[PDB]
């Protein structure tokens, strides 16, 4: 079945910069599309990231500019970066995978755990 | 002196099911759920145990 | 022309679409990696008397080890024993006498021996110790390259099982029973 | 689907569970061994609660409609001495309402139907089965046990479990157990089923649960109900009793905890008999040796 | 004296791997095989799900036209498993097969089936000419041209 | 007893934004007045910025209208938000509180540890 684990996260100034990290297993990594959502208490889940197995990249305009995601397929792992990050950006982000038909960019994909990211003032 | 020895080998096969600190007890499971870099120390780990 | 499209979709729930399901025919009395339904063991499958719950699939002794399972195919029980396992001894009168020895398979029936140990060795030598016209099956093994004789000497070299093994004759290695003493009233 | 009328407030009451509640922890062979499993086991002469289904004949009886919400924990116990099949199924969940996915089981004597959907599950639900000739034989008409159905995100049907059904007064002849557990989202059932000849309470007996259902649902159920066959009295040929009754049914639930138990395999591999590490010293220096008797 | 000098295992001699019955195999022969195929502005659509399939038999026969699988190879996309398989089945003119593609624009695929530029799914197309030809011709299909 | 420590600062360089933060325990949080202080190498301690317990937030001249001082009560942490920053500034920070009579103002209040903050040309 498909499994993924999400890693890294933790509380970043004003600023700085992190990373999270996605770990994938129980599937075959290069036919796949996986993308990073993110929900704050109290606010609905929105899209962060997406990429799809041919390396086509797409950004959330509140984070377009900002965010940069790849994928290593020989370690089937998904990595988001994140610059100049803002107090806005503090929630919890969870990483999707769907094949690429819409449905890792609908929400409608197999779900992880999650991360906590915390941005302060 | 028989039950003694015969719970001793009781106690010395039944130690082959003991994680002794590793992810699992099967070296089978160990080399197909990690790659090698891992496994070694994983395995090192069960064979200092047994 | 007739036009199929196969569209796939993982969504977060469980996946139910397979098809990799490799099944291989059955093989017993024969030391082979069986996968049983995900339970993986090396050992020797054969036909088993044993009566498991319409609900039990494997089998398990006072050591918690695997002695038996469930072919899912066909409600019919197998047995697992371990291949051949056993240690390989060198029974040697001193050198200074004869270069000639004998070789001990410890627990083993003398039929597996061969390839109990592959034969692939040197062509002379290793080759002639695993089979012959001199191989005998004894409790504590089987013996090749000693003669058996109904005789019985003082034991001169243990092999086990009431069993020695001596040099004495064209000089060979022969195994006896070893006599404890001589008779007397 | 709103509150029913006619409801007879009483305490609830307590027996003891005795040797009952013991099921094969895993599908696993084993001839002439005494093996120590630590699991959700139903311990030894234990508090299992008590609840009827039963109108005393005329219009004096008590009208009891045992059906209330009850928590599950970490697993149940349900035992059920019958002859009719009053008891019909059980709903399992959590908020017991569209907003979640809820499980459903029930058999109406011709099928066994299994659901996890997301009901509305009516403060009190039931079957109401009708006993006239109208159409000819009794028919079920007034299935009322949710308002609606949607989003059913798993269904499984198996066997009924037929047998059949007799009428008769006195001791009820079948005793059926159940074992309903759930981990790592894996909600696991085992039965038995038993003659016996008791009026009330449970045999001396001892028998084990074989597995019989598996469902791969990852909910996070926290309750438990039950699911009787309302019987309309009022429709019956041959007799005038009015109003709505349940026929003679008792049954009885207990919570399982973690206990380590040393169960014993005979030579076909069934368990034949069991003893709980908790019960009394004796126990304990009994599964601490692995041995069912202990020498002086 | 006799010295323990080594030892000795018999390797296993090849393997053994036994798995279940084949229960309720996927049908895809169903639609493949199927007696009546729907036109391609109704294409017929078939759900696949908690089943096990099988197509190796059918697809080394290499009595398709066409079975091309998009971002996966044929055979290889077997070795994982999904939660739901559509199988969408019509008939169009030979010439037409090329239209059934990702991205593709057309007459046909913008009105009647459209596929979107990420495609991972296959494509199966094989002559039918033996079914839906014969003397007189045939006149039981429709498409869709216009539209908003 | 009173308790402050100090974390934070670092290097930056000229122009760049850092924030400081001051833990505080073993007192009560909601009642006392907490500022920050600066001193340099070969130079003489300095009030950086003061807030009080009623949220008044004074500033010196040579920083004023440059940094920030609040703090969270739910938290007992106080937080000094520094932008637009010069190699001037370059110090050792420390987090004074006190009673709000001036003694905290005085610098005559509990002293922490101190945390380094570097600016570069």
């Amino acid at each position: 079945q498909v499994q993924l684990v999400e890693s890294g996260g933790g509380l970043v100034q004003a600023g700085g910069s992190l990373r999270l990290s996605c770990t994938a297993s129980g599937y075959d990594f290069s036919i796949l599309a996986i993308a990073w959502y993110r929900q704050a208490p109290g606010k609905e889940r929105e899209l962060v990231a997406a990429i799809s197995r041919v390396g086509s990249t797409d950004y959330a305009d509140s984070v377009k500019g900002r965010f940069t995601i790849s994928r290593d397929n020989t370690k089937n792992t998904v990595s988001l970066q994140m610059d100049s990050l803002k107090p806005e950006d503090t929630a919890v982000y969870y990483c999707n995978a769907g094949i690429p038909m819409t449905t890792v960019l609908s929400g409608l994909g197999f779900w992880g755990q999650g991360t906590q990211v915390t941005v302060s003032s | 002196v028989v039950n003694q020895n015969a719970q001793a080998l009781n106690t010395l096969v039944k130690q082959l099911s003991s994680n002794f600190g590793a992810i699992s007890s099967v070296l089978n499971d160990i080399l197909s759920r990690l790659d090698p870099p891992e496994a070694e120390v994983q395995i090192d780990r069960l064979i200092t145990g047994r | 022309y007739r036009v199929v499209v196969l569209s796939f979709e993982l969504l977060h729930a469980p996946a139910t679409v397979c098809g990799p399901k490799k099944s291989t025919n059955l093989v017993k009395n024969k030391c082979v990696n069986f996968n049983f339904n995900g339970l993986t063991g090396t050992g020797v499958l054969t036909e088993s008397n044993k009566k498991f719950l319409p609900f039990q699939q494997f089998g398990r002794d006072i050591a918690d080890t695997t002695d038996a399972v469930r072919d899912p195919q066909t409600l019919e029980i197998l047995d697992i024993t371990p291949c051949s396992f056993g240690g390989v001894s060198v029974i040697t009168p001193g050198t200074n006498t004869s270069n000639q020895v004998a070789v001990l398979y410890q627990d083993v029936n003398c039929t597996e021996v061969p390839v109990a140990i592959h034969a692939d060795q040197l062509t002379p030598t290793w080759r002639v110790y695993s089979t012959g016209s001199n191989v005998f099956q004894t409790r504590a093994g089987c013996l090749i390259g000693a003669e058996h004789v109904n005789n019985s000497y003082e034991c001169d070299i243990p092999i086990g099982a009431g069993i020695c093994a001596s040099y004495q004759t064209s000089q060979s290695i022969i195994a006896y029973t070893m006599s404890l003493g001589a008779e007397n009233s | 689907c709103v509150n029913l009328t006619t409801r007879t407030q009483l305490p609830p009451a307590y027996t003891n569970s005795f040797t009952r509640g013991v099921y094969y922890p895993d599908k696993v062979f084993r001839s002439s061994v005494l093996h120590s499993t630590q699991d959700l086991f139903l311990p030894f002469f234990s508090n299992v609660t008590w609840f009827h289904a039963i109108h005393v004949s005329g219009t004096n009886g008590t009208k009891r409609f045992d059906n209330p919400v009850l928590p599950f924990n970490d697993g149940v116990y349900f035992a059920s001495t019958e002859k009719s099949n009053i008891i019909r199924g059980w709903i399992f969940g959590t908020t017991l309402d569209s907003k979640t996915q809820s499980l459903l089981i029930v058999n109406n004597a011709t099928n066994v139907v299994i659901k996890v959907c997301e009901f509305q599950f009516c403060n009190d639900p039931f079957l109401g089965v009708y006993y006239h000739k109208n159409n000819k034989s009794w028919m079920e008409s007034e299935f009322r046990v949710y308002s609606s159905a949607n989003n059913c995100t798993f269904e499984y049907v198996s066997q009924p479990f037929l047998m059949d059904l007799e009428g008769k007064q006195g001791n009820f002849k079948n005793l059926r157990e159940f074992v309903f557990k759930n981990i790592d989202g894996y909600f696991k059932i085992y039965s038995k089923h038993t003659p016996i000849n008791l009026v009330r309470d449970l045999p001396q007996g001892f028998s084990a649960l074989e597995p019989l259902v598996d469902l791969p649902i990852g909910i996070n159920i926290t309750r438990f109900q039950t699911l009787l066959a309302l019987h309309r009295s009022y429709l019956t040929p041959g007799d005038s009793s009015s109003g709505w009754t349940a026929g003679a049914a008792a049954y009885y639930v207990g919570y399982l905890q973690p206990r380590t138990f040393l169960l014993k395999y005979n030579e076909n591999g069934t368990i034949t008999d069991a003893v709980d590490c908790a019960l009394d010293p004796l126990s304990e220096t009994k599964c601490t040796l692995k041995s069912f008797t202990v020498e002086k | 004296g006799i010295y323990q000098t080594s030892n000795f295992r018999v390797q296993p001699t090849e393997s053994i791997v036994r798995f279940p019955n084949i229960t309720n195999l996927c049908p895809f022969g169903e639609v493949f095989n199927a007696t009546r195929f729907a036109s391609v502005y109704a294409w017929n659509r078939k759900r696949i799900s908690n089943c096990v399939a099988d197509y190796s038999v059918l697809y080394n026969s290499a009595s398709f036209s066409t079975f091309k699988c998009y971002g996966v190879s044929p055979t290889k996309l077997n070795d994982l498993c999904f939660t739901n398989v559509y199988a969408d089945s019509f008939v169009i003119r030979g010439d037409e097969v090329r239209q059934i593609a990702p991205g593709q624009t057309g007459k046909i695929a913008d009105y009647n089936y459209k596929l979107p530029d990420d495609f991972t799914g296959c494509v199966i197309a094989w002559n039918s000419n033996n079914l839906d030809s014969k003397v007189g011709g045939n006149y039981n299909y429709l498409y869709r041209l216009f539209r908003k």
